[PDB]
């Protein structure tokens, strides 16, 4: 499959 | 030119996504708000008024509080905004506020293209990622029986000759997978294959 990037987003 | 919303809705159902599917939308898709369940959508970069431009897939895994964003081209948010005038910050805000206790979510997205630069199969690769998403929502981007069939290559290499044969093979395997699991695809195959062609943008 595809390589991926995981980012944390707080609101 | 490409895939219509009716076409994609029928394929998504054929792939076993139906119970979790939120439908097809333009850039004003609200997000995952209804409840903290396994969910997905197919979203266009443009508003309905333009007629549509590019297809994207969004998944929500409640177990990890992850929003998966699949662009067949694996562009970055900055690059989706430059090229397609598309941003989905408000969507991630409405979702994290309505579904997560800590007001935080994890945003997981591809860094690699599976699609050729001239191809019109974006809607179709999106159906395929959603098949991988609904069966393996913990590991959907790679390492599962559906996404293992495709070869992701770095996004920065998208308009290079060395990767064209890898991306063409990916398009051939996209059709083989779909013909295998989707009666809608089988019945409309000649019209779909022609309209989503690997070299379709060069033949408008
Ligand atoms: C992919 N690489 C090629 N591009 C496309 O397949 C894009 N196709 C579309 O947008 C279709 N449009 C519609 O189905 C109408 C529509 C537009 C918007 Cl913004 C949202 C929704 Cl839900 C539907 C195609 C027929 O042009």
């Amino acid at each position: 499959g595809v390589k991926s990037l995981k980012r944390r987003r707080c609101y | 030119s490409g895939s219509s919303e009716q076409e994609l809705a029928a394929i998504v159902r054929d792939l076993g996504c139906g119970p979790y599917f939120l439908g097809t939308h333009d850039k004003r898709f609200p997000g995952f708000l209804a409840g903290n369940k396994l969910a997905c959508a197919i979203v266009n970069t443009a508003g309905r008024e333009t007629g549509g431009v590019h297809w994207l897939a969004f998944g929500w895994n409640p177990r990890s509080r992850t929003c998966y964003m699949f662009d067949p081209f694996g562009f970055s948010d900055r690059r989706l905004k430059q090229i397609y005038s598309f941003e989905y910050e408000a969507m991630l805000r409405r979702s994290a506020l309505a579904l997560s206790p800590d007001r935080c979510l994890s945003l997981e997205q591809s860094t690699q293209t599976v699609q050729g630069p001239d191809s019109a199969a974006c809607g179709l690769f999106c159906c395929m990622f959603l098949h991988a998403f609904v069966h393996w929502p913990d590991r959907p981007m790679d390492g599962n029986p559906t996404m293992n069939l495709l070869t992701g290559v770095p996004n920065g290499m998208l308009q290079s000759p060395q990767v064209l044969p890898t991306l063409r093979r990916n398009q051939e395997k996209l059709y083989r997978f779909l013909a295998h699991h989707s009666p809608y695809f089988r019945s409309h195959r000649a019209a779909i294959e022609h309209a989503t062609a690997f070299d379709k943008m060069k033949q408008l």
